[PDB]
């Protein structure tokens, strides 16, 4: 999930914008 | 800011930022 993503691994721009409604 | 690790109050604020008036949600558990 989100945690996985952007919090113990580096976030990005895109991976962001998929949890935007 | 987005480019870097985001945890807690710090990944809730990047998605607030980049969603703007779309919102977002936010599934720590998901």
């Amino acid at each position: 999930g989100i945690v996985e993503q952007c919090c113990t691994s580096i976030c990005s721009l895109y991976q962001l914008e998929n949890y935007c409604n | 800011f987005v480019n870097q690790h985001l945890c807690g109050s710090h990944l809730v604020e990047a998605l607030y930022l980049v969603c703007g008036e779309r919102g977002f949600f936010y599934t720590p558990k998901a």
